[PDB]
RNA sequence: GUCGACGUACUUCAUAGGAUCAUUUCUAUAGGAAUCGUCACUCUUUGACUCUUCAAAAGAGCCACUGAAUCCAACUUGGUUGAU
RNA sequence: CAUUGGUGAGCAGCGAAGGAUUUGGUGGAUUACUAGCUAAUAGCAAUCUAUUUCAAAGAAUUCAAACUUGGGGGAAUGCCUUGUUGA
RNA sequence: UGACGGAGCCAGCGAGUCUAACCUUGGCCGAGAGGUCUUGGUAAUCUUGUGAAACUCCGUCGUGCUGGGGAUAUUCAACGAGGAAUUCCUAGUAAGCGCAAGUCAUCAGCUUGCGUUGAUUACGUCCCUGCCCUUUGUACACAC
């Protein structure tokens, strides 16, 4: 019944799922808080999608994200493409697409690997 | 981009909503009396604004700051912003009508004549001339290239509205009296009219020049003629001989 | 065999080449009459353009290429039955 | 089963996968109850129930 | 690429499949030919089918290397990986060193974290042909694998009596020109399988005088692996000996890649059975 | 295939080993090898054009090798294909480099800049994505699926809004300054773009004829009946005579060949833009001819920091007061071309190359490109030469150390000197010697 | 290690009596059975038509005027001397 | 403890002599506006008839016409073409 | 870059009615085979899924090596990141870390998988060491 949208985010082998739908600002990573998610230095590579766009974007959604898989860096890092990249697709089917490609064009300038990951490896030289 | 919607006050603040979600993103407060006319760049880059205290804002819009302010003579009425070559027209309260451009925010032209107050204007497509109507009954024509008066129709009821299309067809006013909208075509998309002031060279008059044959009797020059007729009288043999058909036509 | 050429040859094959016969053995509908109705309705593209009549014939090289639309409603649905759907690629 | 799984083709559209779901670790959702009843009951009806 | 190659897989498989199935019409239709050849009269079951003859007249016209290699055969050169099993010794990332000196037109990767399904994927689209896995026993190294690429045939073998060039002195440099075969005694279906597969990771079409050869002599199931420089005489032809020897025994060969061991087997080592050790290419 | 433009002769032909059909190719600017991708093999196929041979197949996408190119400066490799993937392959010297950089959906178009710098693709989502290539980063995209005119078929069941068919541009281009880009696709609208600010400058309706088939956005309802719409109707047995009467047209055919076999309405759709690399415009393959679409400075007032004392009247005072530069200046700050070309002919051949080193270095595009188009048609072939050898002697460093901006008033003017100057030229030239030999030499019986 | 002769062993091949149908009458037989301008009723099979399920998908699109149906609120009536 | 599951019981908030959902019919647009009919240089439109008939013109040895056939094989009787006998 | 002592946390492989010690001390029943109970010692990568370790945090210490018979209720073997030489190595790579399996050959004095953490430096050049190719341009223009 809620205007809601799901998206992915995923290095080696973690892999987070982020719900985000329109509430009153709640940013929960399993449960926990996002001020939670250890290994407590990384935790501003969590923050950046917040702090790169502004908390007034999440004053009026709520997001949580689950994450299995992985270790604690490729957790962090799966977590941060979640977040960034449901931001991006809340925008674009519930607010307006002039901030759509405002926040792509903000994620995209801080590093595209927030949105599109390093997938397919190696090269056979 | 048809993104932004851009309000202007009686208090003097600029607003600006997103027309697809309707939600405020931006609120310049420059004036602080009425804003009478805000425009933008066709590039969403720079948006003038113009306020009846007689100041014109200009402001970066990407950014928020704003690159100048410009303080006018008379509280301005009425903006009207050629996008295309980026000069807008303001209608101001001392019945003139200035022309200024955008880009390096200098009065350009400063067209003067009508006896009332300026109801309305309008550039043309092209950006060449601005029509405006006023108060005395009148309709003129600026040529703003040369910052003259064109043409002036006094017309019995007064003109309250003034639109050109935006192809050179058609002028479209509105007058006081009459349900209706007047349709005027104008008669420079047929022919060429000339840009001399009226009141109450002929090639610079009529915006040609017609090339002179030779500049100087020691200076080489080809013929006034296609560059062609060289080739074909160099090779008008073989020319020919391609054009022939591949075999004799029956006879 | 060469026997084909003259046995083997034969509307019915032409037929089966059509593209909702491709679609209903590459599991894509349920049934030929499913993958008339979608390929009529328009969600239903070969290499990157959208195919629109039921008669087009798919070779073999081309048929690595039939896939569905993006920002179908199909696509979203197989999607989000598995929920898989992501929602930034618009599905 | 290995090899259908390898085989799977992943742009397969069935109508069933409307009603049919699947649970969070991605296997299949089967309802223990019925498949001609349903699971939960509408108010009036546990008001004569119970 | 991934839905292409398994459709052609598939294809291929389904026609392996009907050939094997519709064999017989072959052979029949070569008994009818040569009943036309020499005026003999056809058999009952052959006479009396009267659609097998009105198709001879369409089929009439009818009429070494194997289907996973006879598209590409000496068309183009191939292109081969060699790497190690996984955190491997030192000596064998020596024997690596030298296994990718003996193939022209292979390249070493270091192996590490990575998986064999996304390391047989990236290969088979960089475009490599061939893919040599090697294991070791504390330094000795006991096993090999070739994986042809495009969906082709994996043989493992074992390695056993391994004498290496970085083991013996410092005998100079290696040649690393495109060299001249030998392969002795390979009689069976299986032995020309074998040469095929250990062959077309060659390059085809060596000089004349290539000044360098490499046999591949079967002795019992026991590919001994020699590598061998020659300058001729003018009484015999002079034999030095260069670059690693060993003995290769075939204990598989199957008919997919090296990430799913789901693959149809062609051939595996009977062991246990009763008849094991009496007859050789079992 | 290649084609000399002189001898009118396919003097190479060049095919691969594997049977497959070419979709697109890139030369290089030295043009020592031609590359092309197909639709159905995945690589990419590297021939020398000196000698014949195929220098190389290179390897590494797992999807149909859309777009290639070659950047013209460095010569860097950039081919793209539908895997959603652009690459980018060093391939002279020793490198043997690739660079993958993946994007949001599948590619069709890559264009390149002039520079070499930066890559611009295309993908089905609807998107123009801009790249840096040394730095494999994305620069910066334009959102360009809702600024697309795709109009409603006859035959198709569902809305123009809801359709999937056109809604992404397959063909784009680099203007030759950098900084627009022209793009069309299967739909008849044709957009460009500026984009350091990513914003649609203009949109083009490409066609306006009901005949063509994705015209119309909303079909009328009139047309729409009881079983059908009233054009899919044949009336092809109402027709005078047989020939047309007939119906040859085997069924599942679209991209075919022999518009009378394929039964449907011809689309609307432009398959390849391009600008031009002399005078501002582009030119547009659709389906109803090559659409050239070109400015014109005759029209549209526009000037450049043109103050109240800057007037037409003002020009030609200071033109009969012999202000040159005055008047030169003046007449581009009104930027109207009857005021430059008086101004520009009333100046004397004895001070052309004062003016010439005195003019401002905003002014010289200006200058310069009113020479060019001026130059192409107008007689004064030796008054056109001086200003042109004034020009590049006072201000030729300028021009160089800009290459990009006098990119396209530069290969104007020398499409002057070599296309009508030359030919006089050669033609004096042969006038003399058959003067020399005609009185030098001995004709006696 | 190759092909012939002999020897051995193995595989395949029969096709008869009778009836019926096949000629827009008549399949060759007299050993067989059929030539009628409709009236009604019941049972059965089939196909459309409208609505619908598995089970969705797409809407020839907009605006105006006019009628209807359902769910709320409001009012009225019956109702703990008993509604559902 | 989660439901970003169904069904209800209610608040806050929004809130001008009511609100929501669904549907049938008609009208106007869906291409760029020079009026209806007929035997038409004009008549009629209340009607063409009791002038609507004459005259003139007008007829290719083209007295040729399936550019229209799913494939293989045949064509008793047809049909086509060519010759032939008898009138 | 330590040593003690607590705490938080993060994987991917792996599912055959199959998976798994030895030597004793004695009691009771039984004809015997044996059964059942009892008992100490030795060995141990445990046992099928939950769970890893490196890591992160919080208290505490405080950085000059090892021996047996002698002597009370000091002094006689190795070794503190390994010489000359030598081998391998270019991105999820080197290296660190643990966890599983044990697939007809090989392997348990170990082998192969699997994830976790993840760099430095080349990415140029033929100068050295070598290996290879060509020495009519042929293949069709233009140019050299």
């Amino acid at each position: 019944a809620v205007p809601s949208v799901q998206t992915f985010g995923k290095k080696k082998s973690a892999t987070a799922v982020a719900h985000v739908k329109a509430g009153k600002g709640l940013i929960k990573v399993n449960g926990s808080p996002i001020t939670l998610v250890e290994p407590e230095i990384l935790r501003f590579k969590v923050y950046e999608p917040l702090l790169l766009v502004g908390l007034d974007k999440f004053s009026n959604i709520d997001i949580r994200v689950r994450v299995t898989g992985g270790g604690h860096v490729s957790q962090v890092y799966a977590i941060r493409q979640a977040i960034a990249k449901g931001l991006v697709a809340y925008h674009q089917k519930y607010v307006d697409e002039q901030s759509k490609n405002e926040l792509k064009k903000a994620f995209t300038s801080y590093d595209r690997t927030l949105l599109i990951a390093d997938s397919r490896r190696p090269e056979p030289k | 981009c048809g993104n932004f919607g851009f309000i202007g006050s009686s208090n003097g603040s600029i607003t600006i909503y997103n027309m697809q979600s309707g939600i405020l993103r931006k609120k310049y407060k420059l004036h602080k009396r009425a804003v009478t006319g805000i425009s933008l760049d066709g590039m969403n880059r720079k948006m003038v604004s113009c306020g009846l205290d007689g100041i014109v804002g200009f402001y970066d819009f990407n950014k928020s700051t704003l690159l100048g302010k410009l303080k006018l003579d008379a509280p301005i009425t009425a903006m009207v912003y050629h996008r295309s070559s980026d000069l807008f027209a303001l209608a101001l309260d001392d019945l003139s009508i200035v022309v200024i451009d955008a880009v390096t925010q200098r009065v350009v032209r400063q067209l003067w004549g009508h006896s009332n107050r300026i109801t309305a204007f309008d550039f043309s497509p092209e950006g060449r001339w601005i029509v405006s109507a006023s108060l005395d009954s009148t309709i003129r024509t600026w040529d703003l290239p040369t910052g003259g008066c064109i043409d002036g129709i006094i017309v019995d009821n007064v003109a309250t509205n003034v639109k050109f299309s935006p192809n050179g067809d058609l002028l479209a006013t509105t007058h006081v009296t009459g349900n209706g909208i007047c349709i005027w075509t104008n008669r420079a998309q047929f022919k060429t009219v000339s840009t001399r002031t009226i009141d109450e060279l002929n090639d610079i008059d009529f915006n040609t020049y017609t090339s002179l044959e030779q500049i100087d009797k020691e200076l080489l020059t080809l013929s006034i003629g296609p560059r062609s007729k060289m080739n074909t009288l160099l090779h008008l043999d073989v020319i020919r001989k391609r054009s022939k058909p591949k075999e004799a036509p029956k006879k | 065999k060469i026997s084909d050429l003259e046995n083997k040859v034969t509307v019915s094959a032409i037929c089966r080449r059509r593209l909702p016969v491709i679609m209903h053995r590459l599991k894509m509908a349920e049934t030929i009459q499913d993958a008339v109705k979608f390929i009529e309705q328009g969600h239903v593209r070969v290499g990157p353009n959208l195919i629109n009549d039921p008669a087009y014939l798919v070779t073999r090289n081309m048929e690595d290429y039939v896939t569905w639309v993006d920002n179908s409603k199909i696509k979203k649905t197989l999607l989000r039955y598995r929920n898989q759907i992501d929602d930034f690629d618009f599905s | 089963l290995r090899e259908k799984a390898k085989e799977r083709n992943p742009d397969e559209y069935y109508h069933a996968m409307h009603s049919r779901k699947t649970d969070a670790k991605g296997l299949l959702i089967s309802s223990r109850h019925g498949d001609e009843e349903d699971e939960s009951l509408s108010m009036d009806q546990v008001k004569l129930l119970k | 690429m991934l839905r292409r190659q398994a459709r052609e897989r598939r294809e291929y498989l389904y026609r392996k499949a009907q050939e094997l199935q519709d064999s017989q019409l072959q052979q029949k239709r070569q008994i009818i030919k040569q009943a036309l050849a020499q005026g003999k009269p056809l058999p009952k079951e052959l006479a009396e089918d009267e659609s097998l003859q009105k198709d001879f007249r369409y089929d009439q016209s009818l009429k070494q290397v194997d289907d996973e290699y006879a598209a590409t055969s000496g068309i183009m050169d191939p292109r081969i990986i060699v790497t190690t099993s996984r955190d491997p010794s030192t000596r064998l990332s020596q024997f690596a060193k030298e296994i990718k000196l003996l193939f022209p037109n292979a390249v070493r990767l270091n192996r590490g974290n990575y998986v064999m399904p996304n390391l047989v994927d990236a290969c088979k689209k960089s475009g490599t042909t061939d893919l040599v896995v090697l294991h070791e026993h504390r330094g000795v190294p006991t096993s090999l694998t070739i994986s042809h690429f495009p969906h082709g045939p994996t043989a493992q073998f074992s390695l056993h009596n391994v004498v290496m060039r970085h083991d013996i002195i410092n005998a100079g440099n290696q040649s690393e020109v495109n060299p001249h075969l030998i392969f002795d005694n390979f009689t069976t279906a299986l032995g020309k399988r074998v040469v095929c597969i250990l062959k077309h990771l060659f390059n085809a079409g060596p000089k004349k005088d290539s000044e360098r050869v490499i046999t591949f002599a079967n002795r019992g199931d026991f590919i001994s692996v020699r590598q061998h420089v020659y300058v001729r005489t003018r009484e015999g032809v002079e034999i030095a000996e260069v670059g690693p020897r060993f003995e290769m025994r075939l204990f598989e060969l199957r008919l997919g890649t090296l990430e799913n061991k789901d693959a149809d087997v062609e051939w595996q080592l009977r062991r246990f059975i009763r008849t094991a050790n009496k007859k050789d290419y079992l | 295939r290649a084609w000399d433009l002189i001898r009118y002769r396919n003097f190479r032909t060049f095919t691969g080993t594997e049977r497959i059909q070419f979709n697109c190719l890139a030369v290089d600017p030295s043009g020592e090898v031609v590359c092309a991708g197909s639709l159905d093999n995945f690589d990419i196929h590297v021939w020398s054009v000196q000698t014949g041979q195929l220098l190389d197949a290179l390897s590494g996408h797992e999807g149909p090798v859309s777009c290639l190119s070659f950047s013209q400066e460095n010569s860097v490799l950039a081919s793209a294909s539908w895997d959603k993937t652009i690459r980018i392959w060093s391939i002279f010297g020793r490198s043997q480099q690739v660079e993958p950089i993946e994007v949001y959906s599948d590619v069709l178009a890559l264009s390149m800049r002039p520079d070499g710098k930066e890559v611009a693709v295309s993908t089905l989502k609807g998107q123009i994505s801009i790249f840096n290539i040394e730095d494999a980063k994305q620069v910066g995209n334009i959102d360009c699926r809702k600024d697309i005119i795709s109009g409603r078929f006859n035959q198709d069941r569902f809305t123009a809004k809801n359709s999937e068919r056109s809604k992404f541009f397959t063909t784009i281009h680099y203007s030759f300054d950098g900084m627009a880009i022209v793009a069309g696709g299967n739909n008849n609208s044709i957009c460009l773009y500026d984009v350091p600010n990513e914003v649609l400058l203009k949109r083009f309706i490409v066609s306006r004829n009901m005949a063509l088939n994705g015209t119309l956005e909303f079909l009328n309802s009139k047309k729409m009946t009881e079983a059908g719409s009233l054009d899919l109707i044949d009336d092809a047995g109402e027709n005078s005579d047989l020939e047309d009467r007939i119906d040859n047209s085997l069924p599942g055919s679209q991209r075919g060949g022999d518009l009378s076999t394929r039964k449907m309405r011809p689309e609307v759709r432009v398959t390849s833009v391009q600008f031009s690399p002399t005078a501002n415009a582009f030119a547009a393959a659709s389906t109803e001819g090559l659409l050239i679409y070109s400015t014109n400075d005759t029209i549209l007032f526009d000037p450049f920091d043109l103050d109240v004392d800057v007037t037409p009247h003002s020009t030609v005072e200071a033109l009969r007061e012999k202000q040159f530069l005055n008047a030169l200046v003046m007449a581009f700050r009104l930027n109207e071309e009857y005021l430059i070309n008086k101004v520009y002919e009333a100046i004397p051949i004895k001070e052309i190359p004062l003016v010439a080193s005195n003019i401002p270095a905003i002014y010289l595009p200006r200058i310069l490109k009113f020479i060019g188009d001026f130059a192409i048609e107008s007689q004064h072939i030796e008054f056109n030469l001086i200003w042109i050898k004034a020009l590049l002697s006072a201000s030729g460093g300028y021009i160089n150390e800009h290459k990009y901006l006098f990119s396209t008033a530069m290969r104007s003017i020398q499409r002057f000197i070599v296309r009508v100057a030359k030919e006089v030229v050669n033609t004096t030239t042969d006038n003399k010697y058959t003067y020399r030999f005609l009185v030098s030499t001995d004709g006696s019986m």
